[PDB]
C-alpha cells in the first residue's frame, strides 16, 4: 500500500546484504569497508541492478542442458491448453510454477530483489502494473523509475533475435498437406523442476517416510506411498552445474527421468526344459511376470461381488495376460535350437513338444513334421489351464455361488482363443 | 566412529578401516546382543542417520519376524 | 488418417546406438516421433520412386537393452557414457550426458497407392528394406544381418482381402511372425478417464499427475499394490507450441531456410505395451502423424486403436 | 559472399557394430560361428598405494599408516578360457554412400559449393586414397587395439556381403602390414575400390570384419571400458568396469571408428607415432595434446574455408584429410 | 628444464593369466591336462573369542555370556579330494617388450628423454640381471603363496609355446631354488635368455607355467580370496569367498604378478627379510612397512626424477629396481 514500507524493506535487503558481504569478506583494513558500501548502500546499487538485470534472463524453457557451446534464444512462454484429450505438458503448471534464471552467477542476486514479498505479493507482478505505490518506492524522479522498470521487466522477455544454435535439436514433422516445420524443441527446466519436487516428496518426504515405516511395521496408515523403481540419472553440468541454469544448481544435475520401458528390457536368458514333468509349473511358471499375474488372480479370486462384473472385466483382462505369456513363453522357444526337444531323456513333457519346438518338423522330414500337422495339437492350453486351476484361490464361497461360472466362463473363452491360436501354428 | 543404540539394537563399527575403492571404509557390524545378524562395509563419509538407514530394512524384517513369532494366540 | 491398404513387415532390426532419453521427463525406449520421422524419411527418399506412400507404423520391440549401470548404494541408474575426442588444447570438454540403447525392432508401414497394383510386393519390400539397412531409426545405426544363419525378407500383405477368414488368417500369421514382442501403442482415452477418476478422487489435478499416478507403484494401507491396466508408460506423445510460426529465413541457424521454425515444448502422454495377439487388426497398432499446425500440438498416435 | 553455414553436419560414413568377442583355437578359425563368446567377471584386487605424492604426506609415520589401511576395489576382467588361446573379434562395416553430402546445411549456395568441392575431388582422385588407408586400416587389426599388442599371429577375414551371401573374401596378415606404413597390395586394392565405390554409390557396402589375435591360452583380452563417472557419491563403487551386449564382450563402435579413421600422417608435428585418427584440431587423446591447431593452417576448419570460400584448394594431404573428415563426419558450423 | 609429465601410464609387461589350480597325484603329473579342477565348497565355522579385549568386556561375567552364545559363519573352503595330494597351477605368462616406452605421456620431450635413458641402461645393462630373477621368481613357485609353506616337493615346469606347439621345456625343483637366494643354472640362464629376448623386443615369448605341489590327501590348498561388503543373514553369515572362474579354483593374476615382482634386494633396509616385491616406496602389506620410503631417497619416483629429469644415474642394482618398476608398469605421473 504504501511507498515507505516497500522502500524500508529494499534498504533492510540492501543492509542485510552488505552486512553479509562484510562477514564474508571479514576485512579490518586497506579501506575494503568504504568500497564495499560505495556501490552496495544506495540508489546507486539500484542503478548498478540496472546494469545487472539486462544480463539476466527469466525462462521457463531453456536450450543450455542441449550441448552447453550452443548459444540459442531461451524464450518464457507458457504453452496453450491442447483440446485433444489424455496429454500432459507444461501447459498444465499454472500457479505453481518456478521460473528459471538464466546469464551470470553473480548478477542473480537482483533476482531475489525481483521475488520478494514485500505487501504479500511478487515484486514482478507489481511492476508488471503502473501501481501508486509503484514507481514512487524506489526512484524519487519520474524517468529513472520509468526505465528502472522497464529494465527490470525485461528479465521476463527474450532478448536478442528468435534463434536455436547448430548444436540444438531440430527436427522436421510433416504437415498434412505437402509442408514441413522444423519445430527445435526446449528443455522445460520449469516442468523438469515441478516433478522433481513432486518425486522429491514421494521418495524423500517426511509422510512418504513414515508410510515407508509404517509398510515396515505391517502396521495401517491414513496415507499410502510410492516407490519410483528404475529411475534415470542425468546430470547436465559436468562439475559446474550453475553454469546450466539456477534451477540446476538447485538440483544438481539429477534430470530424475521415469522408465518407459518396454516390458522385454530385461530379457533373462532362454532356456530349455529338458529334463522336467510340465512346462507351465515348473519353467514358464517361475517367471516373475506371470508369478505376479498368478499372485494378483489369488489375489482378485476371493473378494467381493459388489463391482463384480468390472472385476470380472479386469479378471478376464488379467486371465488374458497370462495367456498372452504364455504365447511369449513360445515366442522366446522360437529363439532356441531347431532340435531341442528331439534330445533324449525319461521325461521331458512329450505331449507339449509338438508346440514347444516348431522348428523340429525342419529336422525331421517325416518322422515328427506330419504329427503336428495330422494332430493340430490345441489341448496343450488346456493342461495349462489345469495349471491355471492352481491359480485360483480355493473358496467354497466362489464355487457355491455364480462366481466360479463367471471364472469358468471367461477361463473357456481364454482358452478357447489360446486353442484357436495353437491351431494354426502350421501356417 | 561409536556405536549406535537402537533399543537392544547396537551398530558398533570395526576399529580398522579399510580402503573399498578409494575412499576410506569401515566394516559396521549390527548386533541383538550377542548375536550379529548384519555386517555390511560403509564409508566413513557416511552419517549416522545414513548408518542407521543401512540396516533398518534388517531392522524391520527382525521386527516383523518378531511379531509373528510370539504373538498371541486367537480365540474365536 | 486413412486406412492402409496394406502391411509392410520390416523385420527384426537390429539398432545400435539409439537415443534412450526419450523424453526430458522419461528415458528408455525411443520416441515413437523417431520411429514415425523413420517412416516418412523412408517414404521421402523411396516411397516417391515406387508411386506408393508409407504412412503409419506398428513397432513390435522384440529386444531392448540400456547401456546404464546401477552404482552401489542407490536404487536409481545412470548412463554409461562415450568419451568424446579431446579439445584443441588437449584438454578434455564438457560432457553432456547422452544414453544409448540397443534395440530390435520389427515395423508394419502402412502402404497405399496406385504403385502396389504397379510392382510385386516383394519387389517393393525388398526396395524399402535395401533403404532401410543403410539409415537410422533413433539415432543408431541399423544392424542388416550379415553372415548369420537364416536372413529375414519382408512380407508385403495386402488389407484388400477378398474374404473376411483370409483377411484374418493374413493378420494372425503377420502377429505370428511379429510374436517374440510388444506394440506400443497410444492411450489418451485411458489416461483421460484416469485423469477424471483422480478428479473425482480430489479436484485440481492435473494431467501430469494422472500420468505419475498411472507409471509408479501405488502402496495402498489396509499392504497391497494398486494395479493397472497394462504396462502404462510414460511416452513423448508430441510437440506442443511455445512460440509463434516464424517465417523460414527469420530464424538464426535453423536447419534450413526453407522450412519455417516454431519453438516447440514436449507433450507427454500415456503409451501402452501390449501383446499383439490382443488387437482386432495390426493396422490399429499403427503410429500417424497429426500435425494440427494451427494450434501447434504437433503429435503422433495411434488412431483407429478401439 | 559465400558465408559458411551456420549448421554444418555430416552423417557417420563407415559406421561398425560393436565388435563381438568370442575365444577359440587357432587352425580352428574357419568353423569360427560356433565359438563361445568371452564373458566379462567380476573380482577383487587389494593393491598399495604407488601414486606420487605431494611432499606433504612423504612423512614414514603417515606413509605406514596408509599402507596399514588395505586398498581395495573390485574390477571387471575379461579373459581367454584356459583351453583357448585365440580371440575372435567380429563387427560389421556399412560404407554409406554419399560422403560429401552433409546432413543439414543453411545456405543452398554453401551447399551447392560444398557439393562442387566434393565433386570436383572425387573427379581428380576419388576416394582412392582414403579408401586405401580404411581398407588398411581394416587389413591390420588396430580395432583390437590392446588385443593387437602382444598377439603371435593376427589374422583378418573381411568378407563382403551383396545381398545375403559373401561377394568377395579378403584374407589378410595384420601383423605383416604395420601400423604406420601405408603400402601397396592387390587385394589392398580390391578392397580400396570396393569402399571407394561404397562412398561414391548411392546405397551402402557391407563387409564383415573377423580378426583372429594368438594372444595365448587365458591371456587377458581388453574390451572397450565403460565411462562411468561417480559423481561424488559416498559409496566406494568398482573401479573398473567393462562393456558387453548380452553375456559377451565387446568394444564400442567408437573405438572401431576410431582406429579405422587413423590414417592421418599429413599432421604438421612430426611423425614419430606415426598416424592419428581424423578429428577436428587432430586431437589425440593418448597424448593429451591436440596436433593441427588452428593458429597454424592445417585444422579442418580453416582447410574447408579455404577449399570452399576462398577456393584456396590446399595440398592433396590436406584434401585427404579434408574428405576424411567428411567421411567421419561431426557437428560444425559457426553461431 | 624438462618438467615430468602429468601422465606417464605404463603397460603391464609380463602379463599373468587367473592361474586355475586343479587336483591330482605325484608321478601321475605328466599327464595333467585331464586333472579335475579344485571346487570352491562352502563350510560352517564357529568363531569362539580369541582376541585382544578393549578393557571394557575384561569383567569375568560379559566374558561368559559372549562365551556361552558364539557367533557362526560360512567360509569357501577350496581343499584337495581325499585320494590327491598334489595340487596342480596352471597360468599362461606374456613377456611383452618394449618396457621404456609408456602407454600414454602428456611430454613429447619427458618421452624422449625417458627413452634415451631406458636405451642406455639397455645399451650398458640390458634385461639380463631383471630377467634373471624374474627366471627365479618363475623357477621357485612363489605364486603359491601359502601352498608353499608346508609342500614337500614343488615341481615347476615352464614350457615355451610357439605357434601352438612347445618350444623348450624347463624343468626345476622350486624347493632346491630358494625363495632368497638368486643363484646361476644353466637351464635357468636360458630361462633368464628368452625372458630377457622377450623384454627387449626381440622375440614374442608366451610361457606356460604348471606347478605340482605335494600339499596331502585333502589337504586346503589357498587360491586368492575376494572382498565381501556385506555378510547379512540372506547371504548366511558369508564371511570368506575364495576366487574361482568356471566352477574350478583359481588366483587372481596380479598375485602371480606380485609373486613375479619380488626381485627387489636392494632396499636400504636389511636383506635378511629377503627379496620384496618391485613396487613404488617398496610396500610390503604383511610386514606394513615401507622399505624404500621417500625420505630416504632410494624409492622409485626419485631415483626416476634423478636419473631422467636431471641425469643423475643411480647404482646397477637401483637402475635395475626402477627398470624392474617399468616393466611392472602403473599410473605414474602427478596430478
Amino acid at each position: 500500500p504504501t511507498w515507505q514500507e516497500l522502500r524500508q524493506f529494499i534498504e533492510s535487503f540492501i543492509q542485510e546484504r552488505l552486512q553479509g558481504k562484510l562477514d564474508k569478506l571479514q576485512p579490518d583494513e586497506d579501506d575494503k569497508r568504504q568500497t564495499l558500501l560505495a556501490t552496495h548502500r544506495r540508489e546507486a546499487w539500484l542503478a548498478d541492478a540496472a546494469r545487472r538485470v539486462g544480463q539476466l534472463q527469466l525462462v521457463t524453457h531453456t536450450l543450455k542442458p542441449i550441448h552447453p557451446d550452443a548459444r540459442g534464444s531461451n524464450l518464457h512462454s507458457l504453452p496453450q491448453a491442447p483440446g485433444q484429450p489424455g496429454l500432459a505438458g507444461s501447459h498444465e503448471l499454472g500457479d505453481r510454477l518456478v521460473s528459471d534464471v538464466v546469464g551470470n552467477a553473480a548478477a542473480l542476486d537482483v533476482f531475489k530483489f525481483l521475488s520478494l514479498q514485500y505487501q504479500g505479493k511478487n515484486l514482478l507482478n507489481w511492476l508488471t502494473e503502473d501501481s501508486a505505490e509503484a514507481l514512487q518506492a524506489l526512484s524519487d524522479n519520474a524517468e529513472q523509475a520509468r526505465e528502472w522498470r522497464q529494465a527490470f521487466i525485461g528479465i521476463t522477455t527474450v532478448k536478442g533475435a528468435p534463434a536455436s544454435h547448430s548444436l540444438a535439436k531440430q527436427l522436421y514433422f510433416p504437415l498434412p498437406g505437402s509442408g514441413y516445420h522444423l519445430l527445435a524443441p526446449l528443455f522445460p527446466t520449469s516442468l523438469v523442476h515441478h516433478v522433481h519436487a513432486l518425486l522429491r516428496e514421494a521418495r524423500f518426504g517426511d509422510a512418504a517416510k513414515a508410510a515407508r515405516e509404517a509398510r515396515s511395521r505391517q502396521e495401517s496408515w491414513p496415507h499410502g506411498f510410492s516407490e519410483y523403481p528404475n529411475l534415470a540419472i542425468q546430470k547436465f553440468g559436468g562439475t559446474k552445474p550453475q553454469n546450466i541454469s539456477q534451477l540446476n544448481n538447485e538440483r544438481r544435475g539429477e534430470n530424475w527421468l521415469l522408465p518407459s520401458l518396454p516390458p522385454n528390457w530385461q530379457r533373462q536368458n532362454v532356456n530349455a526344459p529338458m529334463r522336467h514333468s510340465s512346462v507351465f509349473e515348473h519353467d514358464f511358471g517361475r517367471t516373475p511376470e506371470v508369478s505376479r499375474l498368478t499372485r494378483t488372480l489369488q489375489r482378485f479370486l476371493a473378494k467381493t461381488v459388489h463391482n463384480n462384473l468390472a472385476i470380472r472385466q479386469r479378471r478376464a483382462q488379467l486371465v488374458a495376460q497370462i495367456c498372452d505369456e504364455a504365447l511369449q513363453y513360445a515366442a522366446r522357444l522360437r529363439e532356441l535350437e531347431p532340435g531341442w526337444s528331439a534330445t533324449p531323456g525319461c521325461q521331458l513333457h512329450d505331449a507339449e513338444q509338438l508346440w514347444l519346438d516348431p522348428l523340429r518338423a525342419q529336422t525331421d522330414e517325416t518322422f515328427l513334421q506330419r504329427r503336428l500337422r495330422g494332430d493340430w495339437p490345441a489341448e496343450v492350453g488346456n493342461r495349462f489351464a489345469n495349471w491355471l486351476n492352481r491359480a485360483v484361490s480355493s473358496d467354497s464361497q466362489i464355487l457355491g455361488s455364480p462366481e466360479a461360472a463367471q471364472w469358468s466362463q471367461e477361463l473357456s473363452k481364454e482358452l478357447t482363443m489360446f486353442k484357436e491360436i495353437l491351431e494354426d501354428e502350421r501356417d | 566412529m561409536n556405536a549406535i543404540h537402537i533399543g537392544p539394537f547396537s551398530i558398533t563399527p570395526a576399529a580398522r578401516g579399510l580402503h573399498y575403492g578409494g575412499l576410506p571404509h569401515h566394516q559396521w557390524t549390527l548386533y541383538y546382543g550377542p548375536r550379529e545378524m548384519a555386517i555390511k562395509t560403509l564409508p566413513d563419509s557416511y552419517t549416522s542417520s545414513e548408518v542407521r538407514d543401512e540396516f533398518s530394512d534388517i531392522i524391520a524384517e527382525f521386527v516383523i519376524d518378531a511379531r509373528h513369532r510370539y504373538a498371541p494366540d486367537v480365540l474365536e | 488418417v486413412t486406412d492402409p491398404e496394406a502391411l509392410l513387415l520390416l523385420p527384426r532390426l537390429s539398432i545400435q546406438n539409439a537415443n534412450a532419453i526419450s523424453s526430458p521427463l522419461t528415458w528408455g525406449f525411443p520416441s515413437p516421433g523417431a520411429f514415425t520421422g523413420f517412416v516418412h524419411a523412408l517414404q521421402r527418399r523411396v516411397g516417391i520412386s515406387l508411386d506408393i506412400e508409407l504412412d503409419g507404423v506398428g513397432i513390435v520391440c522384440h529386444r531392448f537393452e540400456a547401456q546404464i549401470s546401477q552404482p552401489a548404494g542407490k536404487r536409481t541408474k545412470v548412463f554409461n557414457l562415450t568419451r568424446n575426442p579431446l579439445n584443441r588444447d588437449g584438454s578434455t570438454a564438457a560432457i553432456v550426458e547422452e544414453g544409448r540403447a540397443h534395440l530390435e525392432v520389427s515395423l508394419l508401414l502402412g502402404v497405399h497407392g496406385d504403385g502396389l497394383d504397379d510392382h510385386p510386393a516383394q519387389e517393393i519390400a525388398r526396395q524399402v528394406q535395401e533403404q532401410a539397412g543403410a539409415m537410422r531409426l533413433a539415432g543408431g545405426s541399423i544392424l542388416p544381418w550379415c553372415n548369420e544363419r537364416f536372413p529375414a525378407p519382408n512380407a508385403e500383405l495386402l488389407m484388400l482381402g477378398g474374404s473376411d477368414e483370409q483377411r484374418r488368417k493374413n493378420q494372425r500369421r503377420l502377429t505370428r511372425r511379429l510374436l517374440p514382442g510388444f506394440a506400443l501403442v497410444s492411450r489418451e482415452a485411458l489416461l483421460q478417464q484416469h485423469l477424471e477418476t483422480l478428479r473425482t478422487t480430489l479436484p485440481e489435478a492435473t494431467t501430469l499427475d494422472a500420468l505419475l499416478d498411472l507409471c509408479r507403484i501405488n502402496f495402498e494401507p489396509p499392504w497391497q499394490v494398486r494395479d493397472k491396466p497394462g504396462w502404462l508408460v510414460p511416452i513423448p506423445a508430441g510437440y506442443n507450441a511455445l512460440s509463434p510460426l516464424y517465417l523460414p529465413g527469420e530464424v538464426r541457424n535453423a536447419r534450413d531456410r526453407e522450412t519455417p521454425l516454431r519453438f516447440v515444448e514436449n507433450l507427454f502422454g500415456l503409451g501402452e505395451w501390449l501383446s499383439p495377439h490382443r488387437v482386432a487388426a495390426l493396422s490399429d497398432l499403427l503410429w500417424y502423424h497429426h500435425a494440427e499446425p494451427d494450434k501447434g500440438l504437433y503429435r503422433w498416435s495411434t488412431p483407429r486403436f478401439v | 559472399i559465400l558465408s559458411t553455414a551456420s549448421v554444418l553436419a555430416f552423417e557417420r560414413k563407415l559406421d561398425p557394430s560393436d565388435a563381438l568377442m568370442s575365444a577359440g583355437a587357432w587352425a580352428q578359425r574357419d568353423a569360427s560361428q560356433e565359438w563361445p563368446a568371452v564373458t566379462v567377471r567380476e573380482k577383487s584386487v587389494r593393491g598399495t598405494i604407488s601414486n606420487r605424492l605431494k611432499t606433504k604426506d612423504r612423512d614414514p609415520a603417515k606413509l605406514d599408516a596408509s599402507i596399514q589401511s588395505p586398498n581395495l576395489q573390485t574390477v571387471d576382467v575379461a579373459n581367454l578360457p584356459s583351453d583357448a588361446d585365440t580371440l575372435k573379434v567380429r563387427f560389421t562395416l556399412r560404407v554409406l554412400g554419399g560422403a560429401g553430402t552433409p546432413s543439414a546445411c543453411n545456405d543452398a549456395a554453401y551447399r551447392d559449393k560444398l557439393l562442387q568441392t566434393v565433386a570436383t575431388y572425387v573427379n581428380d582422385q576419388g576416394f582412392a586414397e582414403l579408401a586405401r588407408r580404411y581398407a588398411h586400416n581394416l587389413a591390420n587389426a588396430r580395432f583390437l587395439w590392446r588385443n593387437r599388442v602382444g598377439a603371435e599371429a593376427v589374422e583378418v577375414r573381411i568378407n563382403h556381403i551383396r545381398q545375403g551371401e559373401v561377394a568377395r573374401a579378403w584374407r589378410f596378415d595384420a601383423l605383416a602390414i604395420g601400423l604406420r606404413d601405408f603400402k601397396a597390395d592387390a587385394e589392398l586394392d580390391a578392397l580400396a575400390e570396393l569402399i571407394a565405390s561404397g562412398l561414391s554409390g548411392s546405397g551402402h557396402v557391407l563387409l564383415e570384419v573377423v580378426a583372429f589375435a594368438r594372444i595365448g591360452d587365458g591371456q587377458e583380452v581388453f574390451p572397450s571400458q565403460e565411462l562411468i563417472l561417480d559423481k561424488g557419491d559416498k559409496k566406494g563403487q568398482k573401479s573398473k568396469t567393462l562393456y558387453s551386449v548380452r553375456d559377451a564382450a565387446a568394444i564400442h563402435s567408437q573405438k572401431i571408428g576410431n582406429a579405422l579413421r587413423t590414417i592421418d600422417t599429413w599432421y604438421p608435428d612430426e611423425d614419430g607415432l606415426g598416424p592419428i585418427a581424423v578429428e577436428p584440431y587432430g586431437s589425440v587423446t593418448s597424448q593429451g595434446k591436440a596436433y593441427r591447431q588452428p593458429k597454424q593452417k592445417l585444422d579442418f576448419y580453416t582447410l574447408l574455408d579455404n577449399w570452399v570460400l576462398r577456393d584456396e584448394a590446399p595440398a592433396v594431404e590436406q584434401q585427404h584429410y579434408v574428405i576424411a573428415n567428411l567421411i567421419r563426419g561431426g557437428v560444425f558450423g559457426e553461431a
